[PDB]
């Protein structure tokens, strides 16, 4: 179906700065793309659904954008409790996930 | 002759010569030009065209398309619709 | 065996209402769009109306725009033409036609199979 | 018999909202695009807005861009023009005009059939 | 868009005499130009469309011609009911009307 | 839309000779033009569709050709049952027919 | 393991009726649309018919339009093909084929999984 | 058969406008340039206007400069001559003429084919 | 391997019409303009017609101006030559010739590749 | 009252990505194409990118080719500019500009209506 | 509808050599063209779907490509099991197959 | 693409006088050239577009003219609010701006 | 950062077919026309083929006309070159070259950006 | 248009000797002149194009020269296969052929 | 098409002096002539395009000049990495390259 690719695989940053996470799909997905955050040890948590809408309880720090084949996830001032691996899903054609990208201490 | 006048003569006729051949030349090159610009034109008009035909086109194919996807759609909503009529 | 038969013809006065019915057999009716073709002697063949496979869209000629209503009943394999505000110029033989011999996306609008035709005359 | 009846006219104050309605009959409404035309004495006829057959595309003149909103509803054969932020320059007789006499692919944009027109006056 | 000018503003003609009207465009319009007839207290009526094609029900009395930036409307034998103001419209680039030329009794 | 013309109105050919019919369109039609054969008392029969493609059951005797505004229909060696009136239709823009050309004995 | 087996083959006279069957297993039968493919020696593979997942739409090739009927029973995981007005040129090997390897909206109509085929011969 | 037919002749009054049309057939119209030639009895033949193959350039005689407008449409194969502000000196027979019998780069400007001509007379 | 194969020849009577066809292969057909060359024994070779790469412009010789019509179909790599109102002077061999060996802007109009020729005779 | 406001400005380090957004109101957004214009002190105004009315086509300047990406959302009336791989040369003020005052087919590519602009600085 | 053609009819390739098959369309079929492999006595097997995507279980040896009206199938290093007849199908407009190209020993 | 230059760099004119701003293109831009006015801290304002046409709301004081490679912007009776920096843009081939010309008090 | 990488190279026998593919990244692929350029030692640099931005027009050199075929897929950002009927004269390094540094209407056809090149050897 | 003459009508030469053919134009055709060779039953073959440039596959035996109205074709050492009739064409103004010069055995 | 020649074949200069390479065309190419530099084992690099315009990133050392049929490529003060082969291309009519010129240590 549609193959998702994330770049870069890992990003190095210190708390307090802005982190950008990119998701790209082979074919057009319109505006149906969800972001998930998974910490080591427990299930991923739905951060963003649609293309930019935020799940109830998610802080405004998590910002999503993009449509079609280019998608990005931006965190305004990246904090410590939220260091984890982030997954990109498309639910327009089938149900596929991205390989996942990691945010790490610098 | 090296001593010929190199400057242009301003006394030349400025009007268009009507005796020029009005017939189109058959000796023009009939082959396509490979030296034409192959790049897309950014100077094209990006605005929409209101002059396009607003009327429905009767020449569209009225026959049922057999190439439509016959497989069931898994992306349909699996949740029960609350907007279904709740009356009798 | 694509067989098209027409009915509902006869004699009517100008300004009255007539209804033509077309029965189609020998093919999957709901997968194709149908036409109505009018043959006036001295003028030739003339197109009247067209209907989509499921009746979604309907397109009429200018000469019959606003006076004629085309419909179809896919469960009965029947094509209908409602003739309201009938006038003298509408006297002709009306042919039930099927669009295309087979489905081609880039080629449609020609009538592969015609009916025998019914005569509708308008006079006093 | 293509008949267009405008309505919703009257007198309003500048900066207020007026909604015009256009009722169409005598033709298949959903197959054609409809226009709004403005006539001010001393300046002549002026185009206002156009809407596609299905309402997908809407275009407006420069003088009415962002203030006038054209809309259509094919289930009632009605054409609407919502006029917000009206100014003294907007007083005129507004005509409901259908596009084209019949469907011609290479010839569209002329008003075959005009409505009776309605008068919209803006003042204090 | 396109500036449409008509000349002369008013022509003096008698019944049975051939009357002509001129229409000029600022830029090229090709063959997309319609003529409308407006009688006092009435909506404009489509006489000619394209450059010369006549609307259904229009008498052959009305004759239009021209292309590009020169369009003319000619009435072969102007009758009593042919006294009105005639408008010139182009639909090649936008939708602009002319000021209108009025024919009156001589 | 498009006014469709055929010339000549009547052709006279003996059996075994080749009969050619012409069809002309006011505007460009490209490759959307069908030929119909009508016998007295019978409904028209589709011979050619597109510009040259032959309907099933039509013998290779009938050969249509042409594109744009010039279309020709050629009967290579006409037999006795090929005496009828042939109509020319375009379906590129609207659905218009030709007046019809009759083939008669010589 | 998607296994498709055809049945109902044999020898029949021209003008008679034959009914082929195709049993499907190893996948969700009711979520996919099944086809029929005909292989005549000296001509190659040729398409015959297609049915939607729920049986809503049925399409047939022009060579078999009006004579062949495709049907399905989602409660028995069976695909049927009723062959009426059978003729001599319909003698071939019939393959029961499933459309697509998996559900892709923009890619459908190819036969990922074929049956072993059944032989139908029409002669006197 | 290069056949040229003028039309639109008649009698007008001085200061009015007249239009002549010329229907050309029997040759590729858009490949050649056409002329208008005027024959006044007692004066002979005199040249009026010329137009290029594609209508790019237009040249007029001194006596008709600024009053006569020549034009063409390669689609209907016609040549037009718009005559504004006619005067008594413009009474004559107007001929539709084609330039050259065939294409020659060094030889052009002679009328190889003439039309039958139309009569244009102005008076009170 | 530029291969040109003509067809459509035969016997005709004066005043009738013949249509020649030319099949082209071995090169990009749509990028080049094609000619027609006629060889009459006792007269030699003489040019007949030429068409542009996209068929925009068509030029004919003097002796065939108005009677011969050249056409092309870039989707089927075919060159046509409609020959209406034939005369006994048209009996000769017709060659399908491609213009130029390769694209040169200043050097065009020679026949790089010829077909084998077809015979058209006009006699009773 | 066409008001264009932008956001997404701030200070970013070289080699990082920034996203600018531009909100459009007061006109039919989907009928016009929007540009991004760059102003740097000491260099003047500079063009960056353009997008079509429906987002079909996108053209970027040479200095930003392959690093910047323009996109639009006709449902939210917003214009976006993704700026990856930022370099020190990109310090400027970025304006959201609409193409043309109104639709003129032969005149487009000028920025009639501008926004206030946002400041993007790249430094350590 | 769309007529499928393949050339050459037979290709002679020894084991270990690269074999190429061609499929050409009358009109453009975009990128909807599947390749099948049939061994004698067996049903055809789907090798390639789309224009280049490979069916599951198909060795990476089979590499197809092409779009529009020119399609090719390449076998990088033909084994003993790759001797069969290969069919070309288009599903963009209707469902039509090619005549089939046979690969035999050299 | 096309390099745009302006002359002179600065102009000194008292209010009520006529100030002329010139513009030159490296190559011909036909009649596609616009003028913009920018006040300190404000976005540029479109005054003249194409070669001479005036944007809505622009006073008749501003007069643009020129064609080819020589363009001028003339301010007949410059007022107090007309002191700013004026930019010359071409859009015939690409989208390039001039360096800008500042109008200053005399 | 514009990178062009070629593949599909290797050694083939005369008379066989090879397919070269070129991957493009770092720019808007669908806005530029791509070239194939050939380098044979002892002969110099040589041009092979060119394709328009959307693939509408394709032009090949004389030495490769009729045998090679260039194509592109704007959805995969890849450039292909089908080399049918190869000969010993085609042994060279084949480069993937992009036309022009940026868009200039009057300056195009020069190879701003080149790929690393792939080696194609034709021998036995 | 321009008439083309060749002289002499027939040239007699034995194999191994140099044979020269001449072509003359009524008006100057500069350097746009092509030579063709026709053998009985065969279509003409392009030998020389321009004024001297030689077509691909043509041996260096054939040598042409001249400009204006005087053109010559020279066969340096005529072989057995060079016995045919040679035609002279000019494409500067129209497309006119010469009568043709025949080369025969001595 | 147009045949390009470069003279001399090789030019010997030590680093620091001035090196000039000449390119000549058979027919006029106006001002469409690009220069390329190819190092051993590397792809050619565009130095100068048009007739004198310099590609982005090219040092001002490389100076191009000439028009019509006589072109020169001038190196102001050659470094060590400028030792390579330089090709001359014309793109006015077709696409042809020069034989190449070698610059080597003296």
């Amino acid at each position: 179906q549609i193959v998702m690719t994330q770049s870069p695989a890992t990003v190095s940053v210190s708390p307090g700065e802005r982190a950008t996470l990119s998701c790209r799909a082979s074919r057009s997905v319109t505006s149906k793309l969800a972001w998930y955050q998974q910490k080591p040890g427990q299930a991923p948590r739905l951060l963003i659904y649609g293309a930019s809408t935020r799940a109830t309880g998610i802080p405004a720090r998590f910002s999503g954008s993009g449509s079609g084949t280019e998608f990005t996830l931006t965190i305004s001032s990246l904090q410590s409790e939220d260091f984890a691996v982030y997954f990109c899903q498309q639910y327009n054609n089938g149900f596929t996930f991205g390989p996942g990208t990691k945010v790490d201490f610098k | 002759d090296p001593n010929a006048n190199p400057n242009v003569d301003p006394n030349a006729n400025p009007n268009v010569d009507p005796n020029a051949n009005p017939n189109v030349d058959p000796n023009a090159n009939p082959n396509a030009n490979p030296n034409a610009n192959p790049n897309a034109n950014p100077n094209a008009n990006p605005n929409a065209n209101p002059n396009a035909n607003p009327n429905a086109n009767p020449n569209a194919n009225p026959n049922a398309n057999p190439n439509a996807n016959p497989n069931a759609n898994p992306n349909a909503n699996p949740n029960a619709n609350p907007n279904a009529n709740p009356n009798a | 065996q694509v067989q098209l038969v027409e009915s509902g013809g006869g004699v009517v006065q100008p300004g009255r209402s007539l209804r033509l019915s077309c029965a189609a057999s020998g093919f999957t009716f709901r997968n194709f769009g149908m036409h109505w073709v009018r043959q006036t002697p001295g003028k030739g063949l003339e197109w009247v109306a067209v209907i989509w496979h499921d009746g979604s869209n309907k397109f009429y000629a200018d000469s019959v725009e606003g006076r004629f209503t085309i419909s179809r009943d896919n469960s009965k394999n029947m094509i209908y033409l409602q003739m309201n505000s009938l006038r003298v110029e509408d006297t002709a033989i009306y042919y039930c036609a099927r669009d295309s011999l087979f489905y081609d996306h880039d080629n449609s609008g020609y009538y592969g199979y015609w009916g025998q035709g019914t005569l509708v005359t308008v006079s006093s």
